[PDB]
This record gives structure tokens, C-alpha cells and sequence, in this order.
């Protein structure tokens, strides 16, 4: 147990002014503090709350070692791909669950936040990358990709393609095309003194 | 509404030069680009060429490198197909296509195509022969009757049945290229053997390239 | 300079069926394919890009799946609008190179065909050419043997066909074979006969005429 009374900042994460574009996924470490997990579920403002290896039905009674709070924007077609084994541009490329996922996936529409008139070219997602990802892995570079037999020398152009491409979040879009904010809690349990608790 | 229409494509002898326009609306062609892709007639398709409407980058298939060149307009927001010492090897559909970024991405949107024709050949109208039911043919059966149409260039032909009255039972096959190298195909239809003497059937062709369009109609030979 | 190798080249199926057709690449093409649908005599459309990508207005049906270099495009479900030709594209490597093409025909129960020998007509004869065609319709499947015989003799080297596409409610083949001569080599001889060979067939049928005769 924690022994000190100390509400956790899941504000500071959800109620964000801007997210993360997914291929820099931000992540914030929670500990030394308490928190009440069925508030989130209650609140039912959300479009996807899956959890895996883990109840969501009311399960703050249960500690943790660390939580891990990965926030990141992503179309709604993509969602289906923040899951443990899961294929796709977003699931190779940019953030990757482990299969032996225990945590939750929080995903809810955000067309109001994140779209512009003539469209928002802030988020971007990583296309092109040589291997897939290894579980919460996280690759930032924006060297020049090389598809040819030829060298680029950082140049963009047919077979030197510039590795981050931007979403069309046009406000007129449709769903599967319009930003989705995620949130995944992760929930380090490990030998170590239980940092995080649930209520009381 | 984002529209692609093709232009410029027609009938030109083996060597000579033809440059297929691709107009575009309803966005703006930067950052986008522009494929030149075609298809020889019953065939796969087969990419050309590619630009880069921003920066004037360009890249062809290995095929028809030298030959054609492609070129873009953006205050026009069009982009055009330049195509010399043409071969017959390069008679296909071309149609021009967009997409996002150097590549990585699908083609969009797809004009409607248009047809190029490499052939010494002239363009010459169509000849139109019956080819009559027979006079010994089941009565419960349904005799079977038909137009042939053979000896014209230009491939566009069109065919109708009593100036589209019979659009049941009728089968209009694809032409096919004769040794001389004029095309020829035939249309048939199927009806009742009754209404052979009682009905009058008539076989419409068209063909726009020449000017060329008749009727003929169909009877028996009795003889 | 990547190659697109594209299965099947042709499947015929049943509506509501699910289908599954795949590319495999020379090379690893990261996730750079896409897969169009065309219908004869209109442009491609496309279905799916960056390998498992939805483009708007697409039925849901459509699936794509990469792994490693294997590519494939999935139906759950087959509707009457879903047979046409697929092809699959990648912009990886350019050139960029499309599939060989798959072909989706619908299923169809053995039907034999209904054979016609139309005679040349005079109006033909007057010009010094004479075509004899041979007719036959409303039958499946595609696969089907023409065999020209004038006096039983193969006539060889002279003879062209043409197949039809399913019907939009038959959904049946049709073929026309024609045999073209000149007019002194068509008085030459005076049987000229159709045999065709077909699934659907017990025996081959011999559909003939004579010159001279009505
Ligand atoms: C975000 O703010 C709303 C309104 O103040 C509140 O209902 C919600 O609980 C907040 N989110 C978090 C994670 O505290």
C-alpha cells in the first residue's frame, strides 16, 4: 500500500489541450499516487474502453507497481489496431501492443479538437519503415527512406520518400477518417513496492 | 466532385506523334501525382510515366522511355502525355490517374480513358452482311439470325437491334483484328421461329470515325 | 524494377461466397499496395491502398492483409455488382507494376450450346469473299472447341472467334467462330460443316450445309 492520499493526474492526459502525433506516441509514468479507475468507465463519454487481462467492471482494487499513459491521435478505421497482435500501418510502423498486453485502450472521437477548415497536417504517422515494431517501441527519425538500389543523399523523390506522411483530417470527413484520441493505461506489476493503488 | 477527363487520343500511323491531355477539377494538382497508365485490349494494365506536378520531377517505364514525355500546367491544373515515334505495341486505353505524395499511395480517381490506335491502316466504313435464319430450323426450337459487319478500321462500332427495341436474347461479340488489319465482328439475336415471316428484324451499325451508319435487314433465303 | 505475382488467374464462385486472392512481391514493398476493381469498359476503381486501407465509399466487405511480402484482398460476402477483374499495385519501387489480373466469374450450372451455321451471303459473294459463321450461344463454361471441316477436312489457318462475357442474366458464354475464303476457293468444295466440342456434351455436334442448297 501507498500510505499517502494522493489523487493521480489523469486530467493532465485526458482533458490535454494537444495530443502526440502517433509515431511520437507521448507517454507519462504514474506513481506515488491513488486513483479511482471506474470514474473513467462511468463516465461513458468514451467510444472505445477495451481492457485486457484485467476486468474494467470496477477493478480499482487492485495496485500496481507503475501505470503508463500513452496518448497519441489516430484515425477511427486504425483504432481496431490498438490491440495486443494486431497488423496494420499503425500496429507495425508506429506503436505496437505486446501480446501479453495487461492494460486498457481508450479511444473517443475528437473531430471538433483536431480538424481545421482545408484540413490539419499536424498528425502525422510513420508509412514506410524497414522492420515492424518491437512492443512500446518508439522511432522519431525522418531519414530519407531509400525503396531504390540507388541512394537518396536526403533528397525526396520516386524511391525517396520523406517516412512521415500527414492525416487529412478534413473536417468533412467521414468517420473511419476523422481523429480519434487513444489513451492506453499500462500497468506495470512488478517485485517492487506498490506505488499506485486503487481508492481508500 | 474531383473529375478527370482525358483528351487528344485518336488514330495516328506507326512513328508519328499523338499528346493525350488530362484535365482536372476539383482540386488542386500540387502535391499530388499524375500517372499515365494504359491498358492493350484485353490485357493487364500497364504503368508509363509519372510527374510530379509541384516540383516537375518525372519518371517512365522502362517500355517507352525516350519516346514519351510527360509534362504538367498548374494554372491550367492540367497534365499532358506527349507520345512520339509511336509503335503498334502501343496501342492501348490511356487513362491518366492521381496520387498522394511521390508514391506510397493508391491512384484516387481514373478518367474515363482514351483510345490510341497505332495502325498503318485507314480509316474505312463497314460492310454489313445478313446472315439469315435457317430455313430448316425446329419449330418448337428458336431460330437464330444476325448482322456481320466486317472490314472497318477504326475499332469504335455500335450496334443495335430494331433501333433498341430487342434488347433480350441478342449477343454482340468483341471484334476481332484481321490479317489485313481491318477489324470484323458479328451481332446476333434469338427469337421465336414463329415470328420469323410475321416480324421484321433490322441490324443498326454505326461507326462514328468514318461517318458510316446503316441498316440491313434480316429474312430467310426460301430460294 | 519489383514484380507483382497475382492468384488465381481466374475463380468462378457463387454469390455470397467469400473469396481470398493474393500478391507476393519480389521484394519487401513495406505497405505500399492497392487493389482496384474494373468492369469492362469503364476505368479501374479503387478499393484499398497502403495494403489495408478502406478508401471511401467502399462496401466494408473488402479486406486487405499483409504479411511479410504476401498480399491479400478478402470478400466477406459476394454480391451480384462484386464480379469484374482485381488487380493489385504497388508504388514501392518504380516502376510501379500491376498484377496479372484475377478474373471473378459467377458459378453456373452445365449448360450446352445452342450451335447455328449461318452460310455466306451473295451480297458477300458479289465482292469475291466468302465468310461461313458458326454460332454458338447461351452455354457454360467458358471452355469450348471449334473445328472447321469442309468435306471432312480441317480447315486450318483461317478461322477466328470471339467469345462473349457472362450475361447480365444468363450468365452464360456465347462464341462466333467465322471461317473467311475467297470466292474461288469457297466454290471449290460443297460441305462445310461446325463441329464443336463442349463440357456439357455427350458427343460432338456437327452443324453443316451445302453450297447450292436452301
Ligand atoms: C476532464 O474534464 C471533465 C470535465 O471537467 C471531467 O468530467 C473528466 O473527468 C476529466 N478527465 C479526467 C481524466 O479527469
Amino acid at each position: 500500500f501507498p500510505n499517502i492520499t494522493n489523487l493521480c493526474p489523469f486530467g493532465e492526459v485526458f482533458n490535454a489541450t494537444r495530443f502526440a502525433s502517433v509515431y511520437a506516441w507521448n507517454r507519462k509514468r504514474i506513481s506515488n499516487c491513488v486513483a479511482d479507475y471506474s470514474v473513467l468507465y462511468n463516465s461513458a463519454s468514451f467510444s472505445t474502453f477495451k481492457c485486457y487481462g484485467v476486468s474494467p467492471t470496477k477493478l480499482n482494487d487492485l495496485c500496481f507497481t507503475n501505470v503508463y499513459a500513452d496518448s497519441f491521435v489516430i484515425r477511427g478505421d486504425e483504432v481496431r489496431q490498438i490491440a495486443p497482435g494486431q497488423t496494420g500501418k499503425i500496429a507495425d510502423y508506429n506503436y505496437k501492443l505486446p501480446d501479453d498486453f495487461t492494460g486498457c485502450v481508450i479511444a473517443w472521437n475528437s473531430n471538433n479538437l483536431d480538424s481545421k477548415v482545408g484540413g490539419n497536417y499536424n498528425y502525422l504517422y510513420r508509412l514506410f519503415r524497414k522492420s515492424n515494431l518491437k512492443p512500446f517501441e518508439r522511432d522519431i527519425s525522418t531519414e530519407i527512406y531509400q525503396a531504390g538500389s540507388t541512394p537518396c543523399n536526403g533528397v525526396e523523390g520516386f524511391n525517396c520518400y520523406f517516412p512521415l506522411q500527414s492525416y487529412g483530417f478534413q473536417p468533412t470527413n467521414g468517420v473511419g477518417y476523422q481523429p480519434y484520441r487513444v489513451v492506453v493505461l499500462s500497468f506495470e506489476l512488478l517485485h517492487a513496492p506498490a506505488t499506485v493503488c486503487g481508492p481508500k | 466532385e474531383v473529375q478527370l477527363v482525358e483528351s487528344g487520343g485518336g488514330l495516328v500511323q506507326p512513328g508519328g506523334s499523338l499528346r493525350l491531355s488530362c484535365a482536372a477539377s476539383g482540386f488542386d494538382l500540387g502535391g499530388y501525382s499524375m500517372h499515365w497508365v494504359r491498358q492493350a485490349p484485353g490485357k493487364g494494365l500497364e504503368w508509363v510515366a509519372g510527374i510530379y506536378a509541384s516540383g516537375g520531377a518525372t519518371a517512365y517505364a522502362d517500355s517507352v522511355k525516350g519516346r514519351f514525355t510527360i509534362s504538367a500546367d498548374t494554372s491550367k491544373n492540367t497534365a499532358y502525355l506527349q507520345m512520339n515515334s509511336l509503335r503498334a505495341e502501343d496501342t492501348a486505353v490511356y487513362y491518366c490517374a492521381r496520387s498522394y505524395y511521390y508514391g506510397g499511395f493508391g491512384m484516387d480517381y481514373w478518367g474515363q480513358g482514351t483510345l490510341v490506335t497505332v495502325s498503318s491502316a485507314s480509316t474505312k466504313g463497314p460492310s454489313v452482311f445478313p446472315l439469315a435464319p435457317s430455313s430448316k430450323s425446329t419449330s418448337g426450337g428458336t431460330a437464330a439470325l444476325g448482322c456481320l459487319v466486317k472490314d472497318y478500321f477504326p475499332e469504335p462500332v455500335t450496334v443495335s437491334w430494331n433501333s433498341g427495341a430487342l434488347t433480350s436474347g441478342v449477343h454482340t461479340f468483341p471484334a476481332v483484328l484481321q490479317s489485313s488489319g481491318l477489324y470484323s465482328l458479328s451481332s446476333v439475336v434469338t427469337v421465336p421461329s414463329s415470328s420469323l415471316g410475321t416480324q421484321t428484324y433490322i441490324c443498326n451499325v454505326n461507326h462514328k470515325p468514318s461517318n458510316t451508319k446503316v441498316d440491313k435487314k434480316v429474312e430467310p433465303k426460301s430460294c | 524494377d519489383i514484380q507483382m505475382t497475382q492468384s488465381p488467374s481466374s475463380l468462378s464462385a457463387s454469390v455470397g461466397d467469400r473469396v481470398t486472392i493474393t500478391c507476393r512481391a519480389s521484394q519487401s514493398v513495406s505497405s505500399a499496395v492497392a487493389w482496384y476493381q474494373q468492369k469492362p469498359g469503364k476505368a479501374p476503381k479503387l478499393l484499398i491502398y497502403s495494403a489495408s486501407d478502406l478508401y471511401s465509399g467502399v462496401p466494408s466487405r473488402f479486406s486487405g492483409s499483409r504479411s511479410g511480402t504476401d498480399f491479400t484482398l478478402t470478400i466477406s460476402s459476394l454480391q451480384p455488382e462484386d464480379f469484374a477483374t482485381y488487380y493489385c499495385q504497388q508504388s514501392y519501387r518504380y516502376p510501379i507494376t500491376f498484377g496479372q489480373g484475377t478474373k471473378v466469374e459467377i458459378k453456373r450450372t452445365v449448360a450446352a450450346p445452342s450451335v447455328f451455321i449461318f452460310p455466306p451471303s451473295d451480297e458477300q459473294l458479289k465482292s469475291g469473299t466468302a465468310s461461313v459463321v458458326c454460332l454458338l450461344n447461351n452455354f457454360y463454361p467458358r471452355e469450348a472447341k471449334v473445328q472447321w471441316k469442309v468435306d471432312n477436312a480441317l480447315q486450318s489457318g483461317n478461322s477466328q472467334e470471339s467469345v462473349t462475357e457472362q450475361d447480365s442474366k444468363d450468365s452464360t458464354y456465347s462464341l462466333s467462330s467465322t471461317l473467311t475464303l475467297s470466292k474461288a476457293d469457297y466454290e471449290k468444295h460443297k460441305v462445310y460443316a461446325c463441329e464443336v466440342t463442349h463440357q456439357g456434351l455427350s458427343s460432338p455436334v456437327t452443324k453443316s450445309f451445302n453450297r447450292g442448297e436452301c
